[PDB]
């Protein structure tokens, strides 16, 4: 009769590869933050009186 | 001059020169002298801040 058909059995099958290698990276941070002012003078009276002007 | 008189002027001197050391205390005031050795922060106020 027949009708065996053997496939091959060894196929050693394919895979994708890359080469990594070395590199430099620099590496960095982002943090919140408010801005400031260089001198704050809060005006406060060193005497007692009225406002005139 | 008696000794009294001198026992009154030399008195008055040493009650000057307490005078003085009380004014030296505060003008070494102004001068904020740091009271220990470390490390030191930021400032929380500025130039042009009144404070008491």
């Amino acid at each position: 009769c027949g009708k065996s058909e053997a496939p091959p059995p060894a196929q050693t099958p394919e895979v994708g590869i890359v080469t990594l290698e070395a590199q430099t990276v620099t590496l960095n941070t982002e943090l919140p933050g408010r801005t400031n002012a260089f001198r704050i003078a809060e005006v406060r009276p060193q005497v007692n009186g009225i406002i005139l002007k | 001059v008696s000794k009294q008189q001198y026992a009154d002027a030399n008195a008055a001197y040493l009650q000057s020169k307490a005078a003085v050391e009380q004014a030296r205390i505060n003008l070494r005031y102004t001068k904020v002298l740091s009271p220990i050795s470390g490390r030191i922060g930021r400032s929380a106020v500025t130039e042009g801040a009144l404070v008491t």
